[PDB]
This record gives structure tokens, C-alpha cells and sequence, in this order.
């Protein structure tokens, strides 16, 4: 609780220097997909289908 | 159903992730001060009107 | 329901109340000084005059009007209420998403 | 300052922190000659029995001049004037 009232006031005569750490994330994994070979496998049947 | 695979651990995954997002959100942006400042018992401010 | 629960939340609404209070009484009686370390007191209308002086206009401004700008102050605070309670959809954004 | 990391980046952030505060008390204008005198930059404030003018984030009291105020009014007007001598 501060200590309010309407003729005081309050002013600091010393400072402090602080560092501090912020992580942010930017990119991720590139993947890619092959459909016949991870589907239908070798089978020449599948991919007619 | 135990034929199917594993789509319930990836909904059960997908749902709790919402719900602790959904914590996050409201700790994030009301708790902000660190302190419980009480306003005084005596409301006079130079004439505003709180 | 089939399978399908609400699970309540962390923090309560006193809980929320309680950090609003908090905010409030630190703006109240400290100014932006709170936000940045300790708090530290200032009369309310030397704040007024600080806050005047961050849009260009001198501190004799408020001190010469204080009656006028207090009374301004006091009925635009007095309208929120019955401006809130007249429109119907005011709160529509909240109740969507319900 | 920034860093670099694995997928991402991290700041450091070098900021300023004030402390050791102390009680003091304050006037809004200064009263002399029958016209009131406002601080051009500053605060007024008083250590028990004069006034000085101060910036408002580092305590440095200075003597109180015509050179770091501005007159632009009358004494019978504000709220909560005091009345003390000007230099010059
Ligand atoms: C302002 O704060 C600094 C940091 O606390 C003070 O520096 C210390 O002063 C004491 C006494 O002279 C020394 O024993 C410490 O070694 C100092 N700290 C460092 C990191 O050098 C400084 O004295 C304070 N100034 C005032 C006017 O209070
Ligand atoms: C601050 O404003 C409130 C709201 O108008 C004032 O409370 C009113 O006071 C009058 C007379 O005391 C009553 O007739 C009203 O019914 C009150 N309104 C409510 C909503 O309770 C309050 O008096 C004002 N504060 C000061 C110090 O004047
Ligand atoms: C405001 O100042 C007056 C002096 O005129 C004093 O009586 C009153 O107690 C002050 N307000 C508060 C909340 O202390
Ligand atoms: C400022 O005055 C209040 C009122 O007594 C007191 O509680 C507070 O400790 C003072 N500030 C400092 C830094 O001593
Ligand atoms: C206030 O400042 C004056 C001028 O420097 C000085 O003479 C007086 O002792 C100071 N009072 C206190 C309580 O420090
Ligand atoms: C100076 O201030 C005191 C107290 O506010 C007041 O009694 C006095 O009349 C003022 N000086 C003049 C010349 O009015």
C-alpha cells in the first residue's frame, strides 16, 4: 500500500543497469513427400489404382 | 476401433494443448504487476470522481 | 453428453478482480512509475500536468482549469453506464464466441 | 544485442532501473511579486525549510531561478500555491 497523499512526492537518487534475455523462435524443419513410394510402395497394381 | 491406429493420442494431444494455451492467455495478459497495491482510505483527488 | 466435459478454469473471476483492483490503485497513485520499478507517490493533478506536457501543452493549462476538466472528466465517466445498457450489441464480439 | 540459436534468435536487453527513493514535499507554483512561477522543466520540492527545483528521475536540487521558470499567470488562481523568493 502506497502511501498516497495530496502534498508528498517521491524521487529516487540512485539507478541500477540490468540486462535480460528474450529467445524467439524463426524457422522450422523443411520436409518433403513422395506419394507413389509411400503409398502403393513398389506394387505397379497400386498405382493404376 | 484398435485397428484403426493412433488418432486418439493425436485429438487427446491436440485438445490439452488448447487448454493450457488457453490458461496461458489470461495469466499473460492480467498478471502483469507483482505487487497488490490498495488504493487509500480517504478518496479525495483533487476533485475526480472514481 | 457422450464423452464430452468443460473443465473449469485456473483462475477464478475474484481472482481477476483482484489484479484489476491492483492495477487501478498502482495508476492511481503512482502514475506510469509503477510499471517501470518501484512505485513512487505524486499528487493527482501534478500527474494531470505531466500527462498535459506529453501533448504539447504547457502545465498552466490544467492548473488554470482544474473545475472545468474535473467536471468534464466526472460526467464522461457518468455516460459509459447508461451508453453500455442502451446499445444491444455492444458486447457481440464476447458473446460470439459462446 | 542480438545472438543467434538453433532455429532462432535471442536479445539482450540492457535497460535502467531507478532506485533509493526518499520522501519529499511539493508545491505546484511558486508565488513571489504577486505572480506565480511554474518549473520549465522539473519539480518543485522542499527539504524541511527551502526549495529547490529538480528534474524528475535523478535527485539534483538547484537553486531557483528566473532562468528555469516561466511566469505566465497571476497568484490568485491555482490550488495549493506557495509562496517563497525568486532569484535572479
Ligand atoms: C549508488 O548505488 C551504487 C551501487 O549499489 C553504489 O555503489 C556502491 O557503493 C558502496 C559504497 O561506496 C561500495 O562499497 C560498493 O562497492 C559500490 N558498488 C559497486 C558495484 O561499485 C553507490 O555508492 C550508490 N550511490 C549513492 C550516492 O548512494
Ligand atoms: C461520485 O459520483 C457518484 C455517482 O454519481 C456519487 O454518488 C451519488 O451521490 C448522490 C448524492 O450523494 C446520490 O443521490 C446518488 O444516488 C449517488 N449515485 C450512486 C450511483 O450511488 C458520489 O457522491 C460522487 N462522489 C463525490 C465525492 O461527490
Ligand atoms: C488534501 O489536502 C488537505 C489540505 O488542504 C488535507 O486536509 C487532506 O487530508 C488531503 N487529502 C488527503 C487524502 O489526505
Ligand atoms: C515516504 O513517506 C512514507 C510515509 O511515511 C513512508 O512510508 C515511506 O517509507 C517514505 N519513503 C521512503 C523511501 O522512506
Ligand atoms: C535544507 O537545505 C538547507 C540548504 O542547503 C540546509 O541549510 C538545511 O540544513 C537542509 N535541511 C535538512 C533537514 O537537511
Ligand atoms: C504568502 O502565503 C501565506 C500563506 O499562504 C499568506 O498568508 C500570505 O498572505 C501570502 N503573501 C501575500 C503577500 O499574500
Amino acid at each position: 500500500s502506497v502511501a498516497y497523499s495530496n502534498n508528498s512526492i517521491a524521487i529516487p537518487t540512485n539507478f541500477t543497469i540490468s540486462v535480460t534475455t528474450e529467445i524467439l523462435p524463426v524457422s522450422m524443419t523443411k520436409t518433403s513427400v513422395d506419394c507413389t513410394m509411400y503409398i502403393c510402395g513398389d506394387s505397379t497394381e497400386c498405382s493404376n489404382l | 476401433l484398435l485397428q484403426y491406429g493412433s488418432f486418439c493420442t493425436q485429438l487427446k494431444r491436440a485438445l490439452t494443448g488448447i487448454a493450457v494455451e488457453q490458461d496461458k492467455n489470461t495469466q499473460e495478459v492480467f498478471a502483469q504487476v507483482k505487487q497488490i497495491y490498495k488504493t487509500p482510505p480517504i478518496k479525495y483527488f483533487g476533485g475526480f470522481n472514481f | 453428453f457422450n464423452g464430452l466435459t468443460v473443465l473449469p478454469p485456473l483462475l477464478t473471476d475474484e481472482m481477476i478482480a483482484q489484479y484489476t483492483s491492483a492495477l487501478l490503485a498502482g495508476t492511481i497513485t503512482s502514475g506510469w512509475t509503477f510499471g517501470a520499478g518501484p512505485a513512487l507517490q505524486i499528487p493527482f493533478p501534478m500527474q494531470m500536468a505531466y500527462r498535459f506536457n506529453g501533448i504539447g501543452v504547457t502545465q498552466n493549462v490544467l492548473y488554470e482549469n482544474q473545475k472545468l476538466i474535473a467536471n468534464q472528466f466526472n460526467s464522461a465517466i457518468g455516460k459509459i453506464q447508461d451508453s453500455l445498457s442502451s446499445t444491444p450489441s455492444a458486447l457481440g464480439k464476447l458473446q460470439d464466441v459462446v | 544485442f542480438p545472438q543467434s540459436a538453433p532455429h532462432g534468435v535471442v536479445f539482450l536487453h540492457v535497460t535502467y532501473v531507478p532506485a533509493q527513493e526518499k520522501n519529499f514535499t511539493t508545491a505546484p507554483a511558486i508565488c513571489h511579486d504577486g505572480k506565480a512561477h511554474f518549473p520549465r522543466e522539473g519539480v518543485f520540492v522542499s527539504n524541511g525549510t527551502h526549495w529547490f527545483v529538480t528534474q524528475r528521475n535523478f535527485y539534483e536540487p538547484q537553486i531557483i531561478t528566473t532562468d528555469n521558470t516561466f511566469v505566465s499567470g497571476n497568484c490568485d488562481v491555482v490550488i495549493g500555491i506557495v509562496n517563497n523568493t525568486v532569484y535572479d
